[PDB]
RNA sequence: UUCCGUUAACGAACGAGACCUCAGCCUGCUAACUAGCUAUGCGGAGCCAUCCCUCCGCAGCUAGCUUCUUAGAGGGACUAUCGCCGUUUAGGCGACGGAAGUUUGAGGCAAUAACAGGUCUGUGAUGCCCUUAGAUGUUCUGGGCCGCACGCGCGCUACACUGAUGUAUUCAACGAGUAUAUAGCCUUGGCCGACAGGCCCGGGUAAUCUUGGGAAAUUUCAUCGUGAUGGGGAUAGAUCAUUGCAAUUGUUGGUCUUCAACGAGGAAUGCCUAGUAAGCGCGAGUCAUCAGCUCGCGUUGACUACGUCCCUGCC
């Protein structure tokens, strides 16, 4: 799992994402569970422009010791023409004209 | 441009929580309804004097030449008479201001000023929301240990 | 409290460093050319950004300030 | 008898819980005569004390 | 003369004795004239803008308890009415004098905190003779035949003349005496 | 306990006519406290007094009649 | 003075004098179940009035004069209230259909008030005659 | 024309709604055909409220869902050839057209 | 208003019952058992007795139209409906059981369901709610 | 951990705020036969006729218009201006103006790290274990989950006259609603019925019909008259209706009757700083029927404080 979601944080962070995140929950090695985070770049958490600048997914793994929990955190750069990312820019960014 | 204009319509509305009330101002004899009836007979009736207020001070002379019809739905009973009033007030107040010269409505609208801001100004006051926890808005349901 | 957070500071001391000629003591003629040196998101936070930078812009006038504003 | 006393400067919300307030009045018979005096409920500079006994003062920040 | 309370009763003639208590009862100025104890007024915002509220809807709005009687305002401003006629019979003076006057002759002056004796401030002052007079009067009106008009009019003569047969000057004088005994 | 009657006896009556008419503020309750009747007879004596014009009326209301002597 | 119509004159006044009108009229039938029924459920006891009946009529007639096509059930409605349900909270409650359908058919048989096509019940020309006429002798 | 067209808009949102409004107004202003419209009608708030717990044990937390449907109305007098012609441009997704001829 | 009576009496022992005269004749035939304020206030109707009147001010014939329409409420035109025993069980008749009656009538029904071991019966016998309420916490 | 300021730290990032939604302002803009206003015409009533005036109803996609209603776009506040305080900073207090000066109010979202916190009885999410045909599967019948010496928690109803009762009277908002089958959901109108309810024509998939949501408290008049009393309505008897396949262990709703404790609550302890508390009612969810519960809504509408670390907890 450590190889792997760091796969997943390298090409996500290649393909362009801002930030990423990825969290594996679950009986890992042992028989009790702990949760392993795995976080790279900047990440946003709080207020709206969380659901426009982070895609998320939840998915199980299920294993032969039970089940493995993914939670995936993306988060967009702001496109200006609106496909990579969001096309509004985070509200707290300023940009001020060079004279 | 320095002569009276011919005495024209007028309608303004006053505002209390959700009561809004509309009154329309045509040159007439001096007659105040409110919803068809006189507003001498508005209710409650010790809240009478509140309606009448704008009328017991601008004097019963400055609304000869406007007939006062006055159309008031929503609040409560209270509100709407707090309505009326402010109705009453900004009417005549837009009426001096078209129809009368600016001066005049300068005198009205200081006397109605300094009696209280409410008849020309709307209390922005409403209702806050209910939230879960609590049987009110501020209000938490009791606690036990 | 009306404190102002350091977004509205950091833009303040940034927009009179760069255009201080064309930044007058009004607010309202402040936050209309702040809409054309800048681009903010909100109108909320144009609004800080320009009723600080007149209250910077009169504080320079009084004489000192931690800015730069060579002149 | 009775004085009154017209607040001069407001200093300190004084009392374990701060339900008292220390403050100095100058007499209305005598503007010589400052003395600390304690107020239970909302005072401001200006509004005019009876105090009852005008001789025995208080203690400043207790 | 053209702002009377309920349009019978006239303002300039109303003197405020206390210079103490002058300026946190809105009877004398022309800005605290008012036709009816009624505003839906906005003075809770600040810390000193109950004292710009008119001494009349100060009484009235005490007046609004227990919970069964909260919120209404209007049946306190009748009970104001029909208590500022009575006043007017059995004194032959203005009401709004009679007002002010069991208002200044209940307030009490000094108090002991923590039990050290400390003086009361006007604002507190003018709120502690109002909430024992409206509270005297409830007390009397409950489980008995006299109405809460007759039993508020009865407190308000009683405090009007210092007479220690009202429930308020006989409490303020418990409360300022035990200001005296822990001095 | 109260022992308010509900019927006048003739004495009563003529004290009602008599005594009554001098008081100054004159209500259902002051004259139940006074006469030691009920607040029926009371409403309904004040009523026959008014009708006799031994009394006049200040304020009449549902919950609070207030009457007073034209003497 | 004269010249006031229904709405000039105060309502309690109105009602007042239209009902003593009525029944002067005489051509008012009553019920055998005048003086048994209550004009709701909610209510516990029979009106107090013995001219109730005459009195609600009076209303129902003023209120068909201020608004046209009121039905049954908007009359048990408006003379509807609250309830109290003992040791239950309290809830609005309609009143008695037979009362107010009686009470109306009573007055078709005056001219008073028609019924609509529309539905409900409108305000004759005579009815509304009536009303005016009487509202210009109640006193201001 | 001669008929009376009436194109009901619905959706769950209000930038679309009213670009697709604005298209319809606009191609009914070129085409010199009357246009009364966009009228907007009062917005349906559709509410739901649930413990977001998905058991009974915390604090009674609860999470008030919304949805809110859009709805535009215009009334346009003409035939149905054009009626057709106009409301065939592309209607963005989500947005409900619906047109109904009257008299 | 009205003096009074050399005839009033304090006390007028009715339907093996104390009755108070100082109260108002309506009220006051709430004292027997089986009468309630409804049907006290019909039988007052029905008898024609001044509701405005006290228990002491009526005279002799005045309380015995008031027993002729309370012992029959059904001659004086009572409907049925009115009744507090409708459709007896082995007689099927309506009347209006008042005084002592009452009781007698409740234990005779609380005996039926005794004797058949009813289950209602069995709960009246066992000290415990009849109504289907919850006992666990409440009635204690 | 908001800034200022001190400084071996500077510069950032998350979180906070920004942001989003609802509410508050706009006689400016855009536009209304599913919203209104105003005028005109006609009709009704009054006055007395008519006329005028007043109150109503109807009509006019050629009667105008958008103040009121709606809903889009924008604007609008920034503490902006003034005084004072403040290191004269960052900020605070007061004042004018202003719809708004308490980051305007209220929310939504909401860091790091945790807890053997709750949930395997939400899940065709689940590892392992147990059971698996005489089953711990499934289904059907009946019962129970409601059982009652008692203890505890959230509540509702009260103890009354600032009231109860009976007239008269007239102000909301949030929302919800059908398969049309004879008809299903919300029900208007007419008729029968004291009520409960029933019958008969219909409208509405909805700013169109229910619904201008004919809410209560409140208001008005009268009765009651300090009496556990016309306060209170628990318990209980008889009986009639409705939902349902079925109502007994009372589904519920009515009618008459019955008429308990309770006269303000010990030690304790909860919530709350403005359209707030409290009072009052309405809607929705649950739902064939059942709301004393929750989640919303509006109506009426205060007192007190503008502090402190005394207690409680946290840092
Ligand atoms: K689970
Ligand atoms: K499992
Ligand atoms: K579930
Ligand atoms: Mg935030
Ligand atoms: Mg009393
Ligand atoms: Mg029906
Ligand atoms: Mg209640
Ligand atoms: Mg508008
Ligand atoms: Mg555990
Ligand atoms: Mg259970
Ligand atoms: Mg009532
Ligand atoms: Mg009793
Ligand atoms: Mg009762
Ligand atoms: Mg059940
Ligand atoms: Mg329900
Ligand atoms: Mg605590």
């Amino acid at each position: 799992v450590r190889r792997a979601c760091y796969g997943v944080l390298r090409f996500v962070m290649e393909s362009g994402a801002k930030g990423c995140e990825v969290i594996v929950s679950g009986k890992l090695r042992a028989q009790r569970a702990k949760s392993m985070k795995f976080k790279d770049g900047y990440m946003i958490s709080s207020g709206q422009p969380v659901n426009e600048y982070i895609d998320a997914a939840v998915r199980h793994v299920l294993l032969r010791q039970g089940v493995l929990g993914i939670k995936v955190k993306i988060m967009l750069d702001w496109d200006p023409k609106g496909k990579l990312g969001p096309t509004t820019p985070l509200p707290d960014l300023v940009t001020i004209h060079p004279p | 441009v320095l002569t009276r204009p011919t005495p024209g319509t007028v309608q303004c509305f006053g505002r209390k929580k959700t009561a809004v009330a509309v009154a329309y101002c045509k040159p007439g004899r001096g007659l105040i309804k409110v919803n068809g009836a006189p507003i001498e007979l508005i209710r409650p009736e010790m809240l009478r004097l509140k309606a009448f207020e704008p009328i017991l001070l601008a004097g019963r002379s400055r609304f000869k030449d406007i007939d006062m019809r006055i159309r008031v739905r929503g609040g409560g009973k209270t509100s709407q008479i707090y309505s009326i009033r402010q109705a009453i007030a900004k009417s005549l107040v837009a009426y001096y201001q078209k129809y009368v010269d600016e001066a005049a409505k300068k005198e009205v609208k200081e006397i109605f000023g300094r009696y209280d801001r409410t008849l020309l100004v709307a209390d922005p006051r409403r209702c806050e929301p209910k939230k879960f926890g609590g049987r009110g808005a501020r209000a938490r349901f009791q606690k036990s240990y | 409290g009306r404190v102002r957070t350091k977004t509205v500071k950091k833009t303040s001391r940034q927009v009179i460093e760069k255009y201080y000629s064309r930044m007058t003591l009004d607010f309202h003629t402040n936050k209309k050319v702040l809409e054309e040196v800048s681009i903010l998101q909100s109108k909320r936070l144009r609004n800080k950004v320009a009723g600080f930078t007149t209250h910077l812009m009169r504080r320079i006038q009084r004489g000192p300030v931690r800015g730069i504003s060579l002149k | 008898q009775v004085k009154l006393a017209v607040v001069v400067k407001v200093m300190g919300r004084t009392g374990s819980r701060g339900q008292v307030t220390q403050v100095r009045v100058k007499f209305l018979d005598d503007q010589n005569r400052l003395i600390m005096r304690n107020v239970k409920g909302p005072v401001r500079e200006g509004d005019i004390l009876t105090l009852l006994e005008s001789e025995r003062e208080a203690r400043r920040l207790r | 003369g053209d702002v009377k309370l309920f349009n019978r009763w006239t303002f300039e003639d109303v003197q405020v004795s206390d210079i103490s208590l002058n300026d946190y009862l809105a009877v004398t100025s022309m800005k605290h004239y008012t036709f009816l104890p009624h505003s839906a007024g906005r003075y809770s915002a600040k810390r000193f803008r109950k004292a710009q509220c008119p001494i009349i809807e100060r009484l009235t709005n005490s007046l609004m308890m227990h919970g069964r009687n909260n919120g209404k305002k209007i049946m306190a401003v009748r009970i104001i009415k029909h208590t500022m006629e009575i006043i007017h019979l059995l004194t032959d003076a203005n009401p709004i004098q009679i007002i002010v006057d069991a208002i200044i002759n209940s307030g009490p002056r000094e108090d002991a905190t923590r039990r050290q004796a400390v003086d009361i401030s006007p604002l507190r002052r003018v709120n502690q003779a109002i909430y024992l007079l409206t509270t005297g009067a409830r007390e009397s009106a409950f489980r008995n035949v006299k109405t809460i008009a007759e039993c508020l009019a009865d407190e308000l003569i009683n405090a009007a003349k210092g007479s220690s047969n009202s429930y308020a000057i006989k409490k303020k004088d418990e409360i300022e005496r035990v200001a005296k005994a822990n001095r | 306990k109260v022992n308010n009657a509900v019927l006048f006896d003739q004495a009563t009556y003529d004290k009602l006519l008599t005594e009554v008419p001098k008081y100054k503020q004159i209500t259902p309750s002051v004259l139940s406290e006074r006469l030691r009747i009920n607040g029926s007879l009371a409403r309904r004596a004040i009523k026959d007094l008014m009708e006799r014009g031994l009394i006049r009326m200040v304020s009449i209301h549902s919950s609070q009649q207030i009457f007073t002597r034209a003497t | 003075s004269t010249a006031r119509t229904v709405k000039d004159v105060n309502p309690h006044e109105f009602v007042k004098a239209y009902s003593a009108h009525l029944k002067r009229s005489g051509k008012m039938e009553l019920p055998e179940w005048v003086d048994i029924v209550k004009t709701a459920r909610f209510k516990e006891l029979p009106p107090s009035d013995a001219d109730w009946y005459y009195i609600r009529a009076a209303s129902m007639a003023r209120k068909i004069y201020l608004r046209q096509g009121i039905g049954i059930g908007g009359f048990q409605k408006i003379y509807g209230g609250r309830q109290r349900n003992g040791s239950r909270p309290p809830h609005f409650c309609k009143s008695s259909g037979a009362v107010s359908r009686n009470i109306l058919q009573e007055l078709q048989k005056m001219g008073i008030i028609d019924v609509d096509p529309k539905g409900g019940r409108l305000i004759t020309s005579q009815g509304r005659r009536d009303l005016d006429q009487v509202a210009g002798t109640v006193p201001a | 024309v001669q008929h009376r067209i009436r194109i009901t808009l619905s959706s769950k949102s209000v930038k679309n709604l009213e670009k697709v409004c604005s298209d319809l107004v606009k191609g009914a202003k070129e085409k010199q055909l009357k246009v009364k419209g966009p009228v907007r009608m009062p917005t349906k708030v559709l509410n739901i409220t649930t413990r977001k717990s998905p058991c009974g044990e915390g604090t009674n937390t609860w999470d008030r869902f919304e949805m809110r449907v859009h709805k535009r109305v215009i009334d346009l007098v003409s035939s149905p050839d054009v009626v057709k012609q106009i409301t065939s441009i592309t209607i963005e997704p989500g947005v409900e057209v619906e047109v109904t001829i009257s008299d | 208003s009205l003096i009074a009576g050399e005839e009033f009496q304090h006390i007028l022992r009715v339907l093996n019952t104390n009755v108070d005269g100082k109260q108002k004749i309506m009220f006051a035939l709430t004292s027997i058992k089986g009468v309630g304020r409804r049907f006290s206030n019909i039988v007052c109707k029905k008898a024609d007795i001044d509701m405005n009147k006290r228990a002491g001010e009526l005279s002799a014939e005045e309380m015995d139209r008031l027993m002729a329409v309370v012992h029959n409420p059904r001659q004086f035109k009572v409907p049925d409906w009115f009744l507090n025993r409708k459709k007896d069980y082995k007689d099927g008749r309506f009347s209006q059981v008042v005084s002592n009656a009452v009781d007698m009538k409740l234990r005779d029904d609380l005996e039926r369901l005794k004797k058949i071991r009813n289950h209602r019966g069995l709960r009246h016998y066992w000290g415990v709610r009849v109504r289907g309420q919850h006992t666990k916490t409440t009635g204690r």
